[PDB]
């Protein structure tokens, strides 16, 4: 790289072909003097935010507008303005055609100065008739104006072989121009006089003229292809004001405009389209004794020389210039910083380097010198700006061989974080409530009521209430009561009686409702009543009439449901009343209130019917009371569980009241209660480790989000410190998804990196010894403008896929199986090893896949070994030392890749594993455990050819049964202890999926379990 | 005054436009090139010889019978001053008694 | 055939006149989306392949493909414009895939990686790659060929065996041919290399089918004929493109091809003079029986006619044929009393 | 009426201790917030220049 604002290194370009000039004849002057609708000598400029015409750029025939705006008196609107100009130029056209016959003056060149001054005098009514004899030129363009005798000092005057002429009005200001921040800058070329261009034929005569003439503001040359002959331009002392924070003067604005125009022209060079001029830069010639170093005129002379040599700006410029952009560019150029380029602005001549791509030396005889001394090390190419995105995009790292200490990267990321901020939280658990049910069977088991479990004693503590309130605040639903009622009715109308053969509950039922609440942001009733009455559930028949009781009715009556009350006898009755409101926060009064609700709901049941009771706090007294009283008077029952919010509440449904029978509790109910309570314990232990709902993050939380935001000026090889900081963030993140965003923030190009941490990430940070470093090339190439978004904690809003959920299940099985301080080996990790986040920190690993990896070699505390030699083959496992081998989601892939059967692939695997020294092992096998349901859209089997056909991935794998798998295992080892681990109904595997900040599902976790039952994981201990 | 952005047009439109008139329409300096340094070489210092400095613009005349016209920076300046003072007196909130 | 016998780039390839010809042809050739037309061509010629092992074909529906070298800006969606019509089946010569993921330096709905050396990802059953050797290669054939070798290595190791891949090659040189013949062809069941022709350059596509099976494949004389035809086609069309004028030129008469007009006036009904007849007949001798269009209109108070036509090197040959300049019959222009409004000239 | 009649202020603009006549805000909320955005952008350019 940079001078004071960053220019684009590593490339430089310039246009090549220059158009041959064209003499301006009288027919061209007439065709420009009338205004065709296709082309006219003015182009309108327009505002950027309003699309309003606020300025007019002028061209060749009308460029002599040197007088004040009041002398002309143009109308302010653009349409009336251009109509006025067309009419008055048509009058001037008739005048000049009346003077000169076209048929005899068709093919002679006309005089440009007289043309511009004639238009400017006719628009100002300033005695233009003495210009008409000078319109046709002879013997050259300049000597007629020198040796003429017509006295007119408003436009030109001669000093003896040096003509001066007052140029003016490249642009024209309209009425609605108001110095707005999206107005186009006019570069002080709309005033009466911004410069006085002095024309001659030879630069020696010009330099002799500027001995006695002053050079206060400094003169400017052109040297490439000037407008009307070889000349200097001296700007006056007027100011430009349409750039807010600082005011520049005239020649500063001219040099700035031409430098920016050449910066525009250097990018758009395509080596086949021609330009009208190779460089438009000025290269100041005499005023350098007055404007010195660190001034803006000197710095723009430096940038003018760099533009002539052919450099490019590091940031792209707009097609239409704005005052904000011009202000930002000049505010970048007046700053601190040295000139890093070897190009220094000279005084005798404009210099160009040895390998600069400009070919201006060949098309110009005087001005340019190919300096063989200084060289430019950068290569030659054009600019390639990549197209920006509005959303942040994902980034993946690639590592290198170098390494540093961990605490240095920790200190650097602590310098670079913007971590004390408040992220948006998201949602833990999305979808419909999961349903867990069990029903009475006559032939299971009789158990006593004292053997069934109860609530844990540490239930009403602060951390437990914290976990339950966090899960209830983060879990997103519609209506809790609606989802619970749909679940309990769909699982209630499946029951059949042992007395008759149809079912218990039918249509036309005349039900009762207990515990009604009014407010549900809809009707003033629970939201299941009218769809269940209209039959919209379509798993139910509609009842005959629904009456609703409870403390908070709107279309019923308020009673106390504990002790009885005047009412009828209802054939079915549903209760939703809880033991929280009337119970005074103790289990004794809560259990007695449960007993009273059971008494009232039994006496209000109209015998030969059914009832549903909810129980918040199932305790031993409740189980003993219901086993002593309710079960002898009930034909059959079931107790189910809709799972929407993490609590221990269950539902009790009894069928066939007031018949004498003998019913007890069963071992299946015991298993259901153990599963229910252990599920609550695991999910509460997960929920007590998350941060709160609306927290700010400080870094001390074991899970959360962290960002850094370091800046990158243009194209530049980033330093050591940025690389250490980003690599330390990568070591802190541990191969989660990482998203970046590149945007200009407060006048600085800066990039952010947003990702999340986990306890598995902390385990991986405990694995390694030295901090490795990334390859920064994938970030150095990026030249986009990636607009950021506010950070969220749970990014996945659609939920997790069942393949991901199945992968987390197998990962939890591996992390539960692997003990501490044990040698392991894995078959088929991939380019990244997920098993590094699973095994403990002291345990060494040696994994193998047929594909080369991306995890870094070296810099670990314990032994890690990466090798790629097609593990299914033979002759490699002799030197390999391990205690347990793991093959996850890869044996079927290898069997499909070798196009061989699953039994033969498993036999080849066990033949190559007999040579190892391991004793325990667990691998994933493809085996049907239950009867096949051939899952629609996720796993559609082939019964004949025995393939799997995953439709989401487009792959299929062979399989065989556990009989054949056990046959080959017992043929391999006679003393092998084969076992099959069951699935987790208790959701114990959800630790890795929630602590790594992923919203799971409901339907996809159901599909993931029903997919796991068709491809389980077996464990082999070859001893015992 | 040096930074025109710091005057808001809603509070001070009159002061903002008077500042714009000063920044844009104030007279420019020029030169006349007197003397000769052939005999009595010029005693100019910090300026080149054979030049004078004038705080207003100078174009030279073309005739010897002078008449009146309205095209120079001083009459332009008087016109802009009268234009702002009529914009000031046309407002009724600044002189409600008139 | 041996890999040393196949031709390569000409050495006069990065010169100023060659870049001039390629940039002229690329600026003048009018299309919609370059990448869209190239992708439709390569997919329609890719899904015609059949395997020798089974009998159906290589590529089918539900494929789970990968995309390399994604670019965002295409004046439409922020992806290459073949992805959603190929996913919806609008091409109707293809079956739709199951899922498309896109990688490269300039993704918008994917991830940015360096495609040279590997990176954490899955294994994709098909993979189409465009990564080119202009951006990362520092304008030399050695680093360009090594980058081709690295892209071939990454695209072979990311292929999920039993599948296929498509690789583009900008600069096919002898080292590239030797490397692909030594490494890729023993591990590939069958292949094809095709060429969509939209812009005048020597870049080709390489498509391989059936990765990671041990076989023995070499190059053939038909491939040799195809490469000779390809390089001679580039040489002829570059020699044509180096003789045209530039894109936005002004004409001075020194160009061997271009446009020329005259505009002489005719007052009313009049037998035109000797000089007008000589001038129009000289324009006819300079044009040499191309199409010639006229226009008669009043210009600035004068009735004038123009004659617009074009010249050619064949016209210059015909101008070199003859000895004396013949003269036309001006009657067909003297009869005309219309007002034929002109238009701006085009080349 | 669901009409904006008052504005609660926050951390950066909380030093408005002078009289309302000294500031002279417009009465309508949209013109008010547009005026505040413009004038705070001017103040932003000043403090970034410092
Ligand atoms: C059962 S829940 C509301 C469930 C809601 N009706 C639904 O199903 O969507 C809470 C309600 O139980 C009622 N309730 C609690 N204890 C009660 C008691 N002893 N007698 C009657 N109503 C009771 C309260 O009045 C409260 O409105
Ligand atoms: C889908 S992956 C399974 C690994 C990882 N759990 C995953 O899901 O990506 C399939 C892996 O099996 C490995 N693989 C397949 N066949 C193999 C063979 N014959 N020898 C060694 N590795 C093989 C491949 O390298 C590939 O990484
Ligand atoms: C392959 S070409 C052009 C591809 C074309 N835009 C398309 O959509 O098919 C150059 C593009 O490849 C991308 N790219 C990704 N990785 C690359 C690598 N290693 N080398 C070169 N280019 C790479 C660049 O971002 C660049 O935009």
């Amino acid at each position: 790289a940079n001078v004071w604002g960053v220019r684009l290194a590593d490339s430089l370009s310039s246009p090549t072909i220059e158009t041959r000039t064209r003499h301006y004849t009288l027919h061209d002057f007439y065709s420009d003097l009338d205004a065709s609708v296709g082309k006219e000598p003015w182009r309108p400029l327009r505002n950027q935010r309003t699309n309003e015409i606020v300025a007019v750029q002028l061209f060749r025939p009308l460029q002599g507008l040197v007088f004040d705006t009041q002398l002309y008196g143009f109308p302010g609107t653009f349409s009336q303005w251009e109509q006025f100009m067309k009419e008055k130029l048509r009058v001037l056209k008739y005048e000049v055609l009346r003077i000169y016959p076209i048929s005899t003056y068709n093919h002679d060149r006309v005089n440009v100065f007289v043309a511009n001054a004639l238009v400017g005098a006719f628009l100002s009514n300033q005695a233009f008739y003495d210009l008409l004899p000078l319109l046709i030129v002879n013997d050259t363009m300049i000597s007629d104006l020198l040796g003429t005798g017509a006295a007119l000092s408003q436009f030109f005057q001669s000093h003896g072989e040096v003509l001066e002429v007052a140029a003016g009005r490249k642009y024209l200001q309209m009425n609605n121009y108001s110095n707005d921040d999206d107005d186009p800058p006019l570069f002080a070329k709309d005033l009466s006089d911004y410069a006085k261009a002095f024309y001659s034929d030879t630069y020696e005569v010009l330099d002799r003229f500027f001995w006695t003439h002053d050079s206060s503001a400094g003169v400017l040359v052109h040297y490439d292809k000037p407008t009307n002959g070889n000349h200097y331009i001296l700007g006056t002392l007027t100011q430009m004001v349409s750039a807010p924070p600082h005011i520049i003067n005239a020649t500063d604005a001219l040099l700035l405009e031409s430098c920016l125009e050449q910066f525009a022209a250097n990018v758009r060079a395509r080596s086949a389209q021609p330009v009208t001029r190779l460089d438009q830069c000025y290269h100041l010639r005499w005023g350098a004794q007055y404007v010195g170093e660190d001034s803006l005129t000197y710095r723009l002379g430096v940038l003018s020389l760099l533009a002539t040599n052919g450099y490019q700006l590091a940031r792209p410029i707009p097609k239409q210039l704005t005052n904000r952009w011009l202000s930002s560019f000049v505010s970048q150029v007046v700053s601190d910083g040295i000139n890093e380029t070897p190009l220094w602005p000279q005084e005798r001549y404009v210099q160009i380097a040895y390998d600069s791509p400009s070919v201006v030396d060949g098309a110009t005889q005087y001005g340019y010198v190919r300096r063989n001394q200084l060289r430019l090390g950068m290569r030659i190419s054009a600019l390639q700006s990549l197209s920006d995105t509005p959303a942040p995009v994902q980034w993946l790292p690639q590592y290198t061989i170098d390494q540093v200490a961990v605490d240095e990267g920790d200190a650097m990321v602590s310098q670079l974080t913007q971590l004390p901020l408040r992220p948006d939280y998201g949602s833990i658990w999305i979808g419909e409530a999961l349903s867990y049910y069990v029903d009475y069977n006559r032939s299971h088991r009789v158990v006593l009521s004292s053997e069934l479990p109860q609530l844990p004693d540490t239930y009403f503590d602060g951390d437990e209430q914290y976990g339950r309130s966090l899960f209830s605040l983060a879990r997103k639903v519609g209506d809790r009561s609606l989802v619970k009622d749909t679940a309990v009715l769909k699982h209630a109308y499946q029951a059949i009686d042992p007395n008759t053969g149809k079912e218990y509950l039918r249509a036309g039922q005349s039900v009762a409702y207990f515990g009604a609440s009014a407010g549900h942001s809809g009707a003033d009733q629970p939201l299941v009543i009218e769809p269940w009455m209209q039959g919209k559930i379509s798993g139910v028949p509609p009842p005959s009439s629904v009456r609703q009781f409870g403390y908070d009715v709107a279309k019923g009556a308020i009673v106390d449901l504990a002790r009885p009350f005047p009412s009828g006898d209802y054939q079915f009755v549903y209760s939703d009343v809880d033991q929280v409101v009337d119970g005074h926060d103790d289990l004794s009064i809560s259990s007695g209130l449960v007993e009273s609700l059971l008494d009232s709901c039994v006496h209000a049941t109209a015998p030969g019917g059914s009832f549903v009771m909810k129980i918040n706090f199932p305790t031993r007294t409740v189980w003993h009371y219901i086993e002593q009283k309710i079960l002898p008077n009930v034909t059959s029952y079931m107790l189910i569980k809709p799972f929407v919010t993490n609590n221990v509440e269950v539902f009790f449904v009894a069928f066939g009241v007031h018949q004498q029978s003998a019913l007890t509790w069963t071992s299946g109910v015991y298993f259901f209660l153990v599963d229910h309570f252990y599920r609550y314990e695991t999910l509460s232990a997960i929920s007590r480790q998350l941060p709160s709902f609306g927290y700010v993050d400080d870094g001390s939380s074991v899970t959360g989000i962290e960002i850094i935001s370091i800046e990158n000026p243009g194209f530049s090889n980033m330093t050591q410190a940025a690389r250490v900081g980003i690599s330390g963030l990568c070591a802190n993140v541990g191969n989660a998804r990482k998203s970046i965003a590149i945007y200009e923030s407060h006048g600085a190009r800066v990039l952010t990196i947003t990702s999340r941490r986990s306890p598995a990430s902390a385990r991986r940070k405990a694995r390694l010894r030295y901090l490795p470093l990334i390859d920064p090339r994938s970030l150095e190439v990026q030249a986009r403008t990636i607009l950021p978004s506010n950070p969220v904690l749970f990014d996945n809003i659609n939920g997790a896929s069942p393949h991901v959920c199945l992968t987390m299940m197998y990962n939890f099985e591996v992390s539960s199986a692997v003990y501490d301080g044990d040698v392991v080996l894995d078959l088929g990790t991939g380019p990244e090893a997920k098993i590094l986040e699973l095994i403990p920190s002291t345990s060494p690993v040696t994994c193998v896949d047929i594909r080369p990896t991306a995890q870094p070699n070296g810099c670990w505390n314990v032994r890690t070994t990466f090798l790629e030699l097609d593990y299914l083959s033979d002759g490699w496992i002799t030197g390999v030392r391990g205690d347990i081998v793991t093959c996850m989601l890869s044996l079927g892939a290898a069997a499909a890749g070798k196009s061989m059967t699953f039994d033969a692939a498993f036999q080849q695997l066990v033949r190559v594993l007999t040579r190892s020294t391991a004793n325990v092992l667990l691998i994933q096998v493809n085996c049907p455990t239950d009867v096949i349901r051939t899952i629609k859209g996720y796993l559609e089997i082939d019964q004949t050819n025995k393939r799997y056909k995953f439709p989401k991935f487009g792959r299929d794998e062979p399989y065989s049964d556990m009989d054949s798998l056990e046959r080959i295992c017992r043929a391999a080892w006679p003393n092998c202890s084969i076992t099959w681990v069951p699935l987790s109904y208790d959701l114990r595997w959800t630790k890795l999926a929630l602590l790594e900040s992923t919203t799971l599902s409901s339907a996809s976790v159901r599909i993931a379990e029903l997919m796991y039952k068709y491809m389980p994981i077996m464990r082999i201990d070859i001893h015992g | 005054f040096m930074n025109i952005q710091l005057i808001s047009p809603i509070d001070a439109p009159i002061l903002r436009q008077w500042a714009e008139i000063i920044h844009r329409y104030w007279p420019n300096p020029s030169q006349i090139r007197y003397g000769t340094p052939n005999v009595f070489g010029s005693a100019n210092l910090f300026t080149p010889p054979e030049v004078l400095l004038l705080p207003i613009d100078h174009q030279p005349a073309n005739v010897t019978t002078p008449t009146l016209d309205f095209t120079n920076e001083l009459t332009n300046w008087r016109a802009r001053v009268c234009e702002l003072m009529k914009n000031l007196v046309d407002n009724q909130r600044y002189q409600p008694g008139w």
